[PDB]
């Protein structure tokens, strides 16, 4: 938590969705469903 | 969509080109030249003034 | 006086290129993506697709 409250880096997982812009199964959507960028928990 | 497909990565060292490749490694590239601009010309002129 | 790290470190400046391939982490990501392209290039290792 001390390393969180100092660091300039913020972890912002919508960069993945912005590079994808996606929408059977497609491999572009399968990695989104596998990475789950809605989850904000990077402990 | 005015250069929205250019800002998904690094906007510093941008370049535009295309290529395709056959089976045997043979690649055919097309690098179009950048033609002149008048907006950038007038911005650099105003910057000079 | 020293602190062991599992990652090589460099002096801290801000305008590093985003596509720098001299640091071991971005080089690692690039090589893993290249090997998965080689693994997926021909259709073998994935039939039934």
């Amino acid at each position: 938590v001390l390393l969180q409250r100092i660091s300039p880096l913020q972890i912002d997982p919508t960069i993945i969705s912005n590079t994808m812009s996606t929408v059977t199964l497609s491999p572009a959507s399968s990695i989104l469903g596998k990475l789950r960028p809605s989850n904000s928990d990077f402990s | 969509m005015l250069l929205e497909p250019l800002l998904s990565g690094d906007p510093r060292m941008t370049q535009l080109a295309i290529q395709y490749q056959q089976y045997n490694g043979r690649t055919f590239n097309v690098i179009p030249e950048m033609p002149g601009s008048v907006i950038a010309d007038c911005v650099q002129l105003t910057a000079e003034v | 006086e020293v602190l062991l790290l599992p990652i090589d470190h460099q002096p801290a400046n801000v305008t590093t290129p985003t596509l720098d391939f001299t640091n071991e982490l971005t080089n690692w990501r690039a090589r893993v993506c290249e090997l998965m392209k080689n693994l997926v290039d021909n259709q073998r290792y994935q039939p039934g697709w």
